[PDB]
């Protein structure tokens, strides 16, 4: 019945703090402990602080007491953090959440991207083996999408001609740019009597690619 | 603080059979109010994950009888009885008992495989990112079983590089295998200074080291 809203997920130049908000629709606020968590992808969680709306009443993990902010505004019924002087270790998920003697009910998730960067396109880079290695069955190939941001990239590798795994690796979020592949099974028969091709889409800059391989 | 080591980290189980796994807090979760509070949680990807059994033993709201919920000291137990697609995820234990609140290292549900043999493939530079002053050789492993692997790139042997991007998968819809890839990332320069690369990887299915190579030399 409880629901625990929060704002959209923002991208921050560093220095500049961000205020995720945390809306909360089905009973009364001054009594339950505003929780938010931290969720970083390889970390895990981190319990970051408590606070209960209404006495003003707080409550920090001594990590982040100066680096966290709550306040909450009973007329209003949102909860608030605010991590001032951000930084390329606080780009992150970060849940808000009503708990008590247990983590009763868990927003859905805001995220925090910390990065210098300026919007850029996807260098393209084909995978395409060389010089006399690979023998067989399948001819694997592959395209290498190397920097860009954000993460809006989409690839159509509909296949060359006979083929079907396609794999699509995840993105590194490496030096503030975004690096991520795809990669193919397409059987020695069908390449090259056929060409297959990539096309790398990015969206956040209205820019694409199409690359045939070999 | 106090340290919540849920006891196995990757449960491998095929659908319909019981699921243990185990967490153990560091100190007493007894609070001086006389219950103790370790918790449970399911994280379904995507979603904010979510309350299980909360109080040890108490099972929440619009929640299956299927999970059982016991313990006292150092050692409490979740038990799944007939697993059913819906639960597949992460597990998360926690405390409350004491400042701060931490929160165990998340065991996993996978489906379960019998072992399968990784397919590797090295594919050279490009001549275009050749051209930007950049290089980069990037050793696929495809479509395999059991996740541990690890991938050594000895460039010529000796040196065992460590500019190494990983990217991994999340287990195979139809196959339930993983596959990955690696890019060991060079100065151009750098590359061109080398003849052979090589690209190891280490996945107990094989014996000898599933081991391919890529000469910058004769091509």
């Amino acid at each position: 019945r409880v629901q625990l809203l929060e704002s959209g997920a923002e991208l921050m130049k560093p220095g500049a703090s961000v205020q995720i908000s945390c809306k909360a629709t089905g009973y009364t606020f001054s009594e339950y402990w505003i929780e938010w968590v931290k969720e970083r992808p390889g970390h895990g969680l981190e319990w970051i602080g408590e606070i209960l709306p209404g006495s003003g009443r707080t409550n920090y993990r001594e990590k982040f007491k100066g680096k966290a902010t709550f306040t909450a505004d009973t007329s209003s019924n949102t909860a608030y953090m605010q991590l001032s002087s951000l930084t390329s270790e606080d780009s992150a998920v970060y849940y808000c959440t009503r708990g008590y003697s247990s983590m009763d009910y868990w927003g859905q998730g805001t995220s925090v991207t910390v990065s210098a960067a300026k919007t850029t396109p996807p260098s393209v880079y084909p995978l395409a083996p060389g010089c006399g290695d690979t023998t067989g069955s399948s001819v694997t190939l592959g395209c290498l999408v190397k920097g860009y941001f954000p993460e809006s990239v989409t690839v159509t590798w509909n296949s060359g001609s006979l083929s079907s795994s396609v794999h699509t690796f995840p993105a590194l979020l490496q030096s503030g740019l975004y690096t991520m592949s795809s990669s193919v099974t397409v059987p020695s028969s069908t390449w090259p009597s056929q060409t297959v091709t990539c096309s790398v889409a990015h969206p956040a800059s209205s820019t694409t690619v199409d690359k045939k391989l070999e | 603080e106090l340290v919540m080591t849920q006891s196995p980290l990757s449960l491998p189980v095929s659908l319909g059979d019981q699921a243990s796994i185990s967490c153990r807090p560091s100190q007493s979760l007894v609070h001086s109010n006389g219950n103790t509070y370790l918790h449970w949680y399911l994280q379904k990807p995507g979603q904010s994950p979510k309350l299980l059994i909360y109080r040890v033993s108490n099972r929440f709201s619009g929640v299956p009888d299927r999970f059982s919920g016991s313990g006292s000291g150092t050692a409490f137990t979740l038990k799944i009885s007939r697993v059913e697609a819906e639960d597949l995820g992460v597990y998360f234990c926690s405390q409350g008992t004491h400042v701060p609140y931490t929160f165990g290292g998340g065991t996993k549900l996978e489906l379960k495989r019998a072992d399968a043999a990784p397919t590797v493939s090295i594919f050279p530079p490009s001549s275009e990112q050749l051209t930007s002053g950049g290089a980069s050789v990037v050793c696929f492993l495809n479509n395999f079983y059991p996740k541990d692997i690890n991938v050594k790139w000895k460039i010529d042997g000796s040196e065992r590089q460590n500019g190494v991007l990983n990217s991994w998968t999340d287990q195979d819809s139809k196959d339930s295998t993983y596959s990955m890839s690696s890019t060991l990332t060079l100065t151009k320069d750098e590359y061109e200074r080398h003849n052979s690369y090589t690209c190891e990887a280490t996945h107990k299915t094989s014996t000898s080291p599933i081991v391919k190579s890529f000469n910058r030399n004769e091509c």
